RNA sequence: GUCGUGCGUGGAGAGGGAACCCACU
């Protein structure tokens, strides 16, 4: 559900939980793209 | 997709990629035939997968595309290769930590 | 970022020869015009499309992401 | 802080090495190509192994072509000699990875099990539209076919319904990728295993970060460090060794870096290694011992099982771990195997819930096994293995650092093999080997011409004189008369009472003597069509008759458990010998007798040795690789009390070395004539043949 | 010209300004 900017490792944290990366002290905590199907056209 | 590029950007680049159309007359427009979910009788389906491994960023070319739909023995939709090296049309570049996985329908 | 797939003016596919263009410039140490002529670009539209292009994709890939 | 970080960075770089260039170079090779080089590049690129290397880059540049040539020659040998079972796969989606294409295919579990495909295997794939399913498929069809592509088995995942998802990595530029259409049948057959080659390449790449890189490049062993003679005398008294061995041990332990001990067979080289290990343990530190041959590792483990003496003389038994599989490891030391130690340490909706519980239990068992293995590795002090096995993935993952490394029989391995175990921060390395022994097993004559076969030990000895041992305590003096006078031109003195302690009751009998040469009057060998390996049943029959006679004479008087060995240069000959011995005697041969090859039996010790000469046919007019003096020296230096050489006098007499050996045997009256049932009074035909020959 | 070798896994509703700094017609 979330990834680290540097480590790029999944966290899958829940509510009322720290937003800091477990592996490193960086806490950017980027989120991966949605699993929903997405379509684009060259037009 | 996790490349530095954008999904719309890569889609536009892929759109310009030439495809074999020798048997285009045999192929029928999707808007004409009564189909559902881009039936192969009116469309050509390919899949693109690419990602680097720890080094030596991967360059994506036309030859990477692989046809998944059944062409019924029709030489249509094959990527066009003309360069001497034979690599094809450069599409994008993927870093070790970049993943690319998409499907194309022509 | 990447070389345009087709020329804006005419639409000729010039992305295949970009790597060949770089190799000719570096490996053979040929001038821009001679290399472009060898690649098979007659109209100056493709000549300026290839010559004027800048490879920002390599710059972007320098970062860790 | 900074030093520790740099050390950790170097350790991870050495353990984790990119393998992409190796696969890219190898896969570009053409399987159907029939040549002695991987490609048609100029021969000038290959260069002889330089004695002195200016920098790591030059060393890597010199070694890489030789490694590629050796890999290509091994691939060709596997293509010709080895014939696996071809299988068929269905092509799937292709993924474009760095300068490679990864293809996912579905295979049958039974087919994978039969073919023995693992995650570190190399295969050749082809497209055969005209292939008949009923027609047999073998490597011959692949050779005839012109569309062949090399692939690496990246991973093997098992799916539902007994289907395995095989991932195959290939090179992009290869044209065969055009045939990899989806839902297409491709015939793939295994060629060889790249684990050893991959480890060698990783070590070559990581040699830059090795602590002893400078010494290896310069090939300059650390200068000897003077030590008080009192310590040498104390070590000699404690270990009951001689002055030379004690001095060598003290010098090697005192000085860091590379220490080379050169001791001919029977000079206590293995005993010297054991003494070094004991002295280091007495003075937590973990020591890694590597021997090129699994037999040497097994012998070292067996010797260590008896205990190790310290300076005070007390005997202690440390925890020894053998890194290897049960099959290759000897049955006697099967307990010492790491897997055995780990086993000893631990050993609708309802259906879905049961499956989840089973998966959880399997995961828990796997975690327990991993924890037990880690505990065994950490607590263990001595890690004995082979050079190829010294780089086991488990050791790299654990990250344990070995400050002391021993390389037994350093002359039997190439530089890359000897340097593989040094990746674990090796600060002190002790190499024990004798140059006169067999060289590393190289399948390429061209590579040997470029000094690739030359071992790091040989180059180091050339640069500086190692610690030499000139006293033997194993070989019978009569047996050592010829090997010492010819191969070593002297410089090898027998023990004070070797003859007295080597006396055996069967030596009295005329047929059986401490040294004897048997001639096969009527003996021929047939060369296998595929393996190209000679084999003759006459020598097998003669050896079986000799063993039966010896057992009958001294069945209960003397036990022969683990005291009789038969060495045959040819693998096929050894296999036939073992099979016929099992057929004749039975299970006793599993323990009472041993079978091996000269190269594979190097370092082993047995009371009775039977050296089988496969080239028993005179019409061949060629002696083969046996012509080399090292092969004969190794074969002869195995016997401790009794040596029996089986062969054809006429065929062997052509070569100068065997001619001289036969002349020496005649001078000592050790020559003998043997044939089918020559010891059977009933078989008067053998007696008549012997009389006619005389 | 035949030689070694690595691994055991159901319907529903709904409030934000005042200032500062730039740009275009
Ligand atoms: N000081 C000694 N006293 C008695 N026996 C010795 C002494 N030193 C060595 N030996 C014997 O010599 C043998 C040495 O064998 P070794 O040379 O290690 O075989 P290999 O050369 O095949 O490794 C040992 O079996 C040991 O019994
Ligand atoms: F020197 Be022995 F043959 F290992
Ligand atoms: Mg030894
Ligand atoms: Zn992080
Ligand atoms: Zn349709
Ligand atoms: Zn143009």
């Amino acid at each position: 559900k979330y990834i680290c900017a540097e480590c790029s490792s999944k966290l899958s944290l829940s509510r009322t939980d720290a937003v800091r990366c477990k592996d490193c002290g960086h806490r950017i905590l980027l989120k991966a793209r949605t699993k929903r199907l997405v379509q684009f056209e060259a037009r | 997709n996790t490349t530095v590029l954008a999904d719309e950007f890569i889609a536009h680049r892929l759109g310009l990629i030439p495809l074999q159309s020798m048997d285009i007359e045999q192929l029928e427009y999707s808007r004409d035939c009564f189909c559902e979910d881009h039936c192969d009788k009116c469309s050509v389906v390919l899949t693109l997968q690419a990602f680097g491994e720890s080094e030596s960023t991967t360059n994506v070319y036309s030859k990477d595309l692989v046809i998944v739909s059944n062409l019924m023995g029709r030489n249509i939709g094959h990527p066009i290769i003309q360069d001497k090296e034979g690599n094809g049309v450069l599409i994008c570049k993927l870093r070790k930590g970049q993943e690319l996985k998409l499907t194309c329908v022509a | 970022m990447i070389v345009p797939v087709r020329c804006f003016s005419c639409g000729k596919v010039v992305g295949d020869k970009w790597e060949s263009y770089l190799n000719l410039l570096q490996e053979d140490e040929l001038d821009e015009g001679t290399a472009l002529s060898r690649l098979g670009l007659k109209r100056y539209c493709c000549r300026r499309m290839i010559l004027t292009h800048v490879d920002l994709i390599e710059k972007f890939l320098r970062y860790n992401p | 802080a900074e030093l520790a970080k740099q050390e950790l960075e170097h350790m991870r770089k050495r353990l984790n090495v990119d393998m992409n260039p190796l696969y890219e170079i190898i896969l570009q090779w053409d399987y159907t190509r029939n040549s002695e080089y991987p490609d048609d590049e100029p021969i000038g690129n290959y260069s002889d192994v330089k004695d002195f290397f200016n920098s790591p880059a030059d060393y890597q540049k010199v070694m890489k072509p030789l490694l590629l040539l050796e890999s290509w020659q091994g691939l060709c040998s596997s293509r010709d000699r080895e014939d696996y079972k071809p299988f068929s796969i269905i092509v799937g989606n292709r993924t474009a990875v760095s300068d490679f294409y990864d293809v996912y295919a579905s295979v049958a579990k039974q087919v994978i099990q039969d073919c023995g495909i693992s995650e570190s295997d190399l295969i050749v794939m082809a497209y055969l539209p005209d292939f008949r399913p009923d027609k047999r498929l073998s490597s011959d069809d692949f050779k005839k076919a012109q569309h062949t592509c090399l692939a690496k088995v990246r991973t093997l995942k098992n799916t539902k319904g007994g289907n395995v998802d095989v991932t195959l990595r290939i090179h992009r530029n290869h044209s065969f990728s055009k045939f990899l259409t989806l839902r297409s049948e491709i015939y793939c057959v295994k060629v060889m295993q790249m684990t050893t080659i991959e480890r060698e390449y990783s070590t070559l790449e990581g040699l830059e970060y090795y602590d002893l890189v400078g010494q290896i490049l310069q090939a300059k062993p650390s200068p000897p460090v003077n030590v008080d003679a009192a310590e040498i005398e104390t070590v000699k008294k404690s270990y009951k060794l001689n002055t030379s061995q004690a001095e060598a041990i003290v010098n090697s332990v005192s000085k860091e870096g590379f220490s080379l001990i050169q001791g001919p067979p029977g000079t206590g080289k293995t005993k010297t290694i054991l003494g070094i290990i004991g002295y280091f343990l007495s003075t937590k530190q973990k020591i890694l011992i590597c021997a090129p041959s699994n037999a040497a590792v097994d012998e070292i483990c067996l010797r260590l099982k008896s205990g190790v003496y310290d300076k005070q003389g007390h005997q202690f038994k440390p925890q020894l771990v053998r890194v290897g599989r049960s099959d290759v490891v000897n049955v006697a030391i099967k307990d010492l195997t790491l897997e055995e130690l780990v086993d000893k340490r631990i050993g609708g909706r309802d259906r879905d819930e049961m499956r989840e519980k089973n998966s959880v239990n399997y995961r828990n068992r796997d975690l327990d096994r991993r924890n037990a293995q880690a505990h065994i590795l950490a607590v263990s002090d001595i890690i004995c293995s082979t050079l190829s096995g010294s780089a086991h993935d488990v050791l790299a993952t654990m990250g344990i650092k070995f400050d002391t490394v021993i390389i037994d029989e350093a002359c039997q391995c190439t530089e890359l093999s000897s340097i593989i175990p040094l990746r674990y921060g090796g600060k002190r390395c002790i190499m024990v080997g004798d140059p006169n022994q067999l060289p590393p097993t190289v399948l390429s004559g061209a590579a040997s011409n470029f000094k690739y076969n030359q071992s790091l030990f040989v180059r180091m000895e050339k640069n500086s004189s190692p610690y030499l041992l000139d006293v033997q305590y194993r070989m019978h003096p009569s047996i050592s008369k010829f090997p010492s006078s010819e191969f070593y031109q002297g410089r090898l003195k027998d023990g004070p009472g070797m003859d007295i302690l080597n006396k055996r009751p069967w030596h009295q009998l005329e047929p059986l003597a401490p040294y004897k040469f048997f001639d096969i009057i009527s003996g021929r060998q047939e060369q296998n069509a595929k393996t190209m390996s000679y084999t003759n049943m006459e020598e097998i029959r003669v050896a079986i008759e000799l063993v039966d006679y010896l057992f009958r004479k001294f069945d209960n008087k003397i036990d022969f458990t683990g005291k009789i060995g038969i060495i045959s240069p040819y693998r096929e000959q050894m296999q036939k010998m073992r099979k016929e011995f099992a057929r004749y005697f039975g299970g006793m041969i599993n323990k009472s007798i041993d079978f091996n090859t000269i190269d594979g039996f190097q370092g082993q010790e047995k009371e009775i040795i039977l050296i089988s000469c496969v080239r028993a046919d005179d019409t061949k007019s060629s002696v083969g690789f046996l012509k080399d003096f090292r092969r004969m020296n190794v074969a002869l230096t195995r016997a401790k009390t009794s040596i029996w050489v089986l062969g054809h006098q006429r065929s062997l007499a052509k070569s100068k070395l065997w001619r001289d050996l036969i002349e020496d045997a005649k001078d000592r009256s050790c020559l003998a004539y043997a044939c089918s049932g020559f010891l059977d009074p009933r078989n008067n035909r053998a007696q008549s043949i012997l009389r006619k020959f005389n």
